[PDB]
RNA sequence: UGCGAUAACGAACGAGACCUUAACCUACUAAAUAGGGUUGCUGGCACUUGCCGGUUGACUCUUCUUAGAGGGACUAUCGGUUUCAAGCCGAUGGAAGUUUGAGGCAAUAACAGGUCUGUGAUGCCCUUAGACGUUCUGGGCCGCACGCGCGCUACACUGACGGAGCCAGCGAGUACAACCUUGGCCGAGAGGUCUGGGUAAUCUUGUGAAACUCCGUCGUGCUGGGGAUAGAGCAUUGUAAUUAUUGCUCUUCAACGAGGAAUUCCUAGUAAGCGCAAGUCAUCAGCUUGCGUUGAUUACGUCCCUGCCCUUUGUACACACCGC
């Protein structure tokens, strides 16, 4: 709509939760390039900061990012339906959670160890380094990890 | 002393096409001979049943196909005419091959 | 009453039925007029007809198109038939010979299909292929 | 009763094709050769071609 | 990366000197005249576009041909 | 002379629509707003985010007022296409039902669709009044 | 001259652009004489058509490809590639904006300048590969020119592809530009380049 | 086998054929298989008429 | 850049080991009355003409 | 390759044969005569026939055969 | 295939004819289960008479529809070309001038080609009551250092993503079951629910299918190209879903910047693209038989290759070169 005019340059790259947000660009693609973050997640993110998705946005504000920080942080305390996430439903009786940097890695890992623990069928095949959901290696995929 | 026209359509359904169209006109005769209110013989969409079929019992050699298939043949004769008449219509104009039906309710 | 005429155009399974009548001079199709149609290139070639006899005719008759079968393009090509029959046809009708013969040498001189009706069909897609001629693809190694 | 119309008209010919079969099974000894099938209203006519007529 | 991308006043002052010279104006033409990259390519047009000095041929998404006046 | 709906080249018309809703800010709100896909296959929701539901709103009172009588699954069909479905080829899956739903019974609130025996929905006086003026409008805009 | 009132009512600027002039699409179909017989007859802008698009039964006896219109021919060289395969309204879409292109770079008659590239594209002799014991000789023979304008055709085409691979410069731009070249006969262009080559080959045996 | 085949095809001409055909396939004596063709007159092998002309 | 513009008057049948090359007889345009067969490789027919570098060399049916 | 089959010119030759007059020159006419006088079966082959009654009665017209 | 030349003459089969379908019919016969015209009531407009509508309210029509009966193309007329033959080549008209397009059938002689896992088609052998019969239960055909074979998805700017525009044809579809399933409400979805209509030119269904067209957002960066593998939850089918059945929701973002030696398919509504469609089906489409939509490039030739066919030749071959 508008080219940014003004000085300008305010800092290339940005540092967010622990992992590196691109300069320029667009807020939905940095934290999608953020590890754990996805597009329509980061859209929905945006729409609730209230910025324009035009705008590319390594010029963002700082009381910005620190919303989308808390967002990010939050399912259940903004309006966010919370079957929209990463992970849901787990522990014993309780409650729907996710993360979306460092964190998610991390999350994603303990989710692992609790699988390699409980030796499921699933469990066994991450072990293995394997096919977990059933797909035909007879011919396809001939590399692997 | 009736007169209670109840406005009867014959369905004529077939597969041989040729017996079908003699039947047809073999009722219209009939509908001239009685003199009657009705619409001429409507010709219903040529319903063809396609069965696609490998001409092979055990698949091996060339893939060769086969289209099966058969023609439906249905016809409407709509009378404003009533019942007594009808059912001696009925009685008379029978063929071979030709499905004769009646609906009876307008 | 009035002088009317009903003309069909056609290509592939396009179709389309043009009711011209006498009047001020309408050119619609499907109720909507002439000037949109909505493959927008397209819109010239409905218009061809017309702008090879002229805008004059049309102040007299009154065309007024419905149209079914085909996609877009093959839809818009039947109209655009059914256009140029009907001028024609009402010509037949109610007016010279001699306008009509001039508007069948107009079409002939550019003829895109127009009063003669377009002749392919598609082809059966026969068993052993994708497309009808095309086959799968075979490997002997 | 009461079908689809070509429905109908498939068990028909189905019927008629088992009726030819067992034709062909049983009348081996009688000589059948083929069958005819008109039906008409209330009685249904199932006439039948054989060499030893009196014998069928 | 190959830059171009990246956004200034002295840059805006450039794209504007001038709006006037070149037969058409494509976003494509802008880049790589090595001018700001696609979208703020389409924004300079379109605001080159706002009074005169650069008047349209073609109006469609992506194939937008403008020219000099008058 | 004679006014109507039809002379207007289409999206001009909706986008007319969109904005007179706009000025009016009473068509009502689904819940779903910028919370919603729209069709099971659009790996993206709205880019216009806010709106956006105006001009669909005004899309589908527009098909309508075409149509004799139309509901709500049809309104989806026409609406959905293809899923980039994976390495699979594409179907044709049918959009965003709810959505409809919710749009028509605004619509009907408003005073643009009318419930049709039979089945569906057709149009109501007011709402036809409307769409005349809207395209009136256009037209105007275009001279 | 003269806007007629038809109830459907037509645009100014379209009503002004009929009749009078058997035009293109927007501008005139005249003039574009090539001046190179061989060249004249098989590309025909005789035959003055409206729009770049037709049902066209051409590909059916032989020699009625000669009197397809030029800027059909083109769409259609455009259409190659299976991403692109039919999708013949895109095509015309583009060829529209290429022509455009060519009235805004320096006037002139935008078809003349097409015309002028195909004449320039045309390679004048080309080697086709003789059997004569086993080696692979390349005998130089003599190209006819219904053959030659569609080499033309599909070398412009050709090379717009190639500037479109990845590239802003839209295809139609690239088209175009490769036009300008042919025209100016540069040896900037890729068609050009191709004919040289060809030409050169031809001289090495002969 | 061969004779009565023979006797089958005076008889089908007896009664009014244009021409008649007999295959007799199998173990016509020996362990490998024979296929045995008995004809006499006319027979239509291609086109249409085959389903209204040649009774199989 | 010395081009010969030449006129075909009769085709003198189709030629080449493969399909796709023809045997020409060729009165050029300027200078006429001077016969020559020339191979030409694409569609041709009576009254065609042909562009050509090396005008004044007769070819023969290829092996 | 519209040969016209051996079956169809021997049936021609045989019409020639037998009617040299009423066999016109033009064809709608040699048709009907065609079909007046003997028992063609089929459309296409009644047609085809006629064609090549009219070709010969062409042929004789520029001399004999 | 014919014309011709001719110890050969006249014949049959095969090809052709034939049949089905695809094209033409303002010429017939027809219709509220196909479509229109006038008019009633009726909605909105400009507000003059005029424009779009909605209603099976009336009356009438058959162009499109269907589908019965027929015609119509025979290479027709003209020009060349060819022993002025068979024919071929070009113009004209014509719906149609590639055998009008596409198939259906399709000879003699065969192959040790396949099928005894379609078969109460079957010889013989085996087996033959803890069966190699049957039948339950749990798996397995789906496993992976890796080869080839059909295929799909992409390597984007002729695009991607959003909106908006918005058009097909083949079909198919239940009452003893549970079929297609509009229309209404709930659900971001998938999917639930109530209700119908349909045993079907009537209802699903105009299957308002996609690819397309328009205006905007990213601009040539393994990028918003590309979507794999992944984790979780929400659904559905079924007795049973882990060895994800399938669908949906978020998240992960891998390889791949048009692919070497090689080799497939193709000549016009074709190729290629695009979706639909039934088939199998409780549930699963990347498959298949069809369908239509979008719709080109280049020949309209030749024996260079490949195969096949004949003829003349040579033959220690005849189980016939995998020969002797
Ligand atoms: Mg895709
Ligand atoms: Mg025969
Ligand atoms: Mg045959
Ligand atoms: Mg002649
Ligand atoms: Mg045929
Ligand atoms: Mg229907
Ligand atoms: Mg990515
Ligand atoms: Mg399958």
């Amino acid at each position: 709509s508008l080219v940014v005019q003004e000085q300008g340059s305010f800092q290339h790259i940005l540092r967010l939760l622990n992992t590196n947000v691109d300069g320029n660009i667009n807020v939905v693609y940095a934290l999608t390039t953020i590890r754990g973050v996805g597009r329509r997640y980061a859209n929905l993110v945006c729409k609730k900061a209230d910025v324009d998705l035009h705008k590319r946005a390594g010029e963002l504000t700082q009381e910005e990012l620190e919303r989308i920080v808390q967002i990010m942080q939050n399912p259940t305390h903004y309006k966010i339906p919370a079957w929209f996430l990463n992970r849901q439903k787990d522990v014993n009786d309780g409650k729907d959670y996710h993360s979306l940097a460092n964190n998610l890695e991390s999350k994603l890992r303990d989710d692992l160890e609790r699988l390699k623990k409980i030796r499921s069928h699933r469990g066994i095949r991450h072990f293995w380094g394997l096919r977990v959901r059933g797909q035909h290696t007879k011919t396809t995929g001939r590399r692997r990890a | 002393q009736e007169v209670v026209i109840h406005k009867i359509r014959i369905n004529l359904t077939s597969t041989k096409v040729k017996q079908l169209e003699n039947v047809s006109a073999n009722i219209i005769k009939n509908a001239e001979t009685f003199k009657l209110v009705k619409k001429g013989p409507v010709r219903l969409p040529t319903k063809v049943l396609k069965i696609s079929t490998r001409k092979t019992p055990n698949g091996e050699g060339s893939k060769t196909w086969d289209t099966y298939e058969m023609r439906i043949h249905k016809r409407y004769i709509d009378l404003e005419a009533p019942a007594h008449i009808v059912k001696r219509i009925t009685q008379i104009t029978i063929e071979p091959g030709v499905d004769v039906e009646v609906i009876i309710a307008a | 009453t009035v002088p009317s005429v009903q003309t069909f155009g056609k290509k592939k399974s396009a179709t389309a039925v043009a009711h011209v009548k006498a009047g001020k001079g309408l050119i619609k199709v499907n109720g909507s007029p002439i000037t949109l149609v909505q493959p927008e290139i397209l819109r010239f070639k409905v218009y061809e007809p017309l702008l090879l006899v002229g805008l004059d005719k049309f102040a007299n008759i009154d065309i007024r198109v419905k149209v079914t079968g085909g996609g877009h393009v093959s839809q818009v090509y039947a109209i655009r038939q059914a256009i140029a029959k009907g001028l024609v046809a009402y010509h037949q009708k109610f007016v010279d010979e001699q306008s009509k013969n001039e508007l069948k040498k107009a079409f002939t001189s550019y003829d895109r299909t127009l009063l003669i009706a377009d002749s392919r069909r598609p082809e059966p897609k026969k068993f052993g292929g994708r497309g009808a001629r095309s086959r799968f693809q075979k490997s002997y190694r | 009763a009461i079908i689809s119309k070509k429905r109908k008209l498939v068990a028909d010919g189905v019927f008629y094709a088992e009726l030819n079969e067992f034709f062909t099974r049983e009348l081996a000894e009688e000589g059948y050769s083929g069958v005819e099938v008109r039906v008409t209203p209330t009685k249904t006519e199932i006439i039948i071609r054989a060499t030893k007529v009196q014998d069928v | 990366a190959k830059h171009a991308v990246v956004l200034d006043q002295d840059k805006f002052d450039r794209i504007m000197k001038e709006a006037p010279t070149y037969r058409y104006v494509s976003v494509s033409v802008l880049v790589d005249r090595f001018k700001l990259g696609g979208s703020l390519a389409r924004v300079a047009l379109r605001h080159l576009e706002n009074e005169g000095i650069i008047k349209p041929v073609s109006k469609h998404s992506k194939q937008a041909i403008y020219t000099r006046a008058t | 002379p004679g006014v109507s709906v039809r002379d207007v080249p289409a999206q001009d018309f909706i986008n007319n629509y969109a904005s007179f809703l706009q000025r009016q800010g009473k068509l009502e709100v689904p819940g779903y707003v910028d919370i919603v896909k729209t069709s099971a296959g659009n790996e993206l929701p709205p880019q216009d985010s806010e709106g956006w539901f105006y001009k669909r709103a005004a899309s589908v009172a527009r098909h309508i007022y075409l149509r004799k009588q139309v509901g709500v699954g049809k309104l989806n069909k026409l609406y959905g296409g293809a899923k980039n479905r994976g390495v699979r080829p594409h179907k044709h899956v049918d959009a965003s039902g709810s959505i409809n739903r919710k749009v028509l019974q605004s619509l009907e609130k408003l005073g643009v669709v009318e419930i049709s025996p039979k089945g569906g929905r057709r149009i109501s006086d007011n709402g036809l009044r409307d769409l005349d003026r809207i395209a009136a409008a256009t037209l105007e805009d275009e001279e | 001259f003269v806007p007629v009132e038809l109830a459907t009512t037509i645009p100014v600027e379209i009503q002004q652009a009929q009749q009078e002039i058997k035009l293109f699409n927007k501008w005139s179909f005249e003039d574009v004489e090539v001046k190179d017989a061989s060249l004249v007859d098989y590309i025909q802008i005789s035959k003055p058509i409206y729009v770049a698009h037709t049902a066209g039964r051409y590909a059916n006896k032989r020699f009625r490809k000669a009197q397809c219109p030029i800027v059909e021919r083109l769409t259609n060289s455009l259409m190659m590639n299976g991403r692109n395969n039919g999708k013949k309204l895109k095509a015309v879409r583009i060829v529209k904006h290429t022509l455009e292109i060519i009235n805004v770079l320096t006037d002139q008659n935008p078809l003349q300048v097409v015309v002028d590239a195909i004449i320039n594209s045309g390679p004048r002799e080309d080697t086709t590969r003789v059997g004569g014991g086993g080696a692979a000789r390349r005998q130089a023979v003599d190209v006819s020119p219904l053959r030659r304008v569609n080499q033309s055709i599909a070398l412009l085409t050709i090379g717009a592809r190639e500037a479109a691979f990845r590239n802003i410069k839209t295809i139609a731009e690239t088209l175009a530009e490769e036009l300008i070249n042919a025209a100016k006969g540069s040896s900037t262009s890729y068609a050009i380049k191709k004919k040289d080559e060809l030409e050169r080959v031809a001289k090495s045996n002969r | 086998i061969r004779r009565a085949a023979y006797g089958v095809v005076r008889y089908v001409m007896e009664s009014g054929a244009k021409g008649c055909e007999v295959v007799i396939s199998g173990k016509l004596r020996a362990a490998r298989a024979k296929s045995m063709k008995f004809a006499d007159g006319f027979l239509i092998h291609s086109g249409q008429p085959v389903n209204d002309f040649i009774e199989t | 850049t010395p081009v010969t513009l030449a006129k075909v008057i009769k085709v003198l049948g189709r030629t080449g080991s493969r399909g796709g090359v023809t045997q020409v007889r060729v009165e050029f345009l300027e200078d006429t009355t001077r016969t020559i067969v020339r191979n030409v490789k694409g569609p041709v027919r009576e009254g065609d003409i042909l562009v050509l570098m090396e005008s004044e060399r007769e070819a023969r049916r290829l092996r | 390759g519209r040969v016209r089959t051996k079956t169809v010119k021997r049936a021609s030759k045989a019409l020639i044969e037998k009617y040299y007059p009423k066999l016109t020159m033009d064809f709608q006419t040699n048709k009907r005569l065609c079909d007046e006088i003997a028992t063609i079966q089929s459309k296409r082959l009644r047609n085809k026939i006629a064609g090549y009654t009219t070709h010969l009665m062409k042929r004789i017209q520029k001399g004999p055969v």
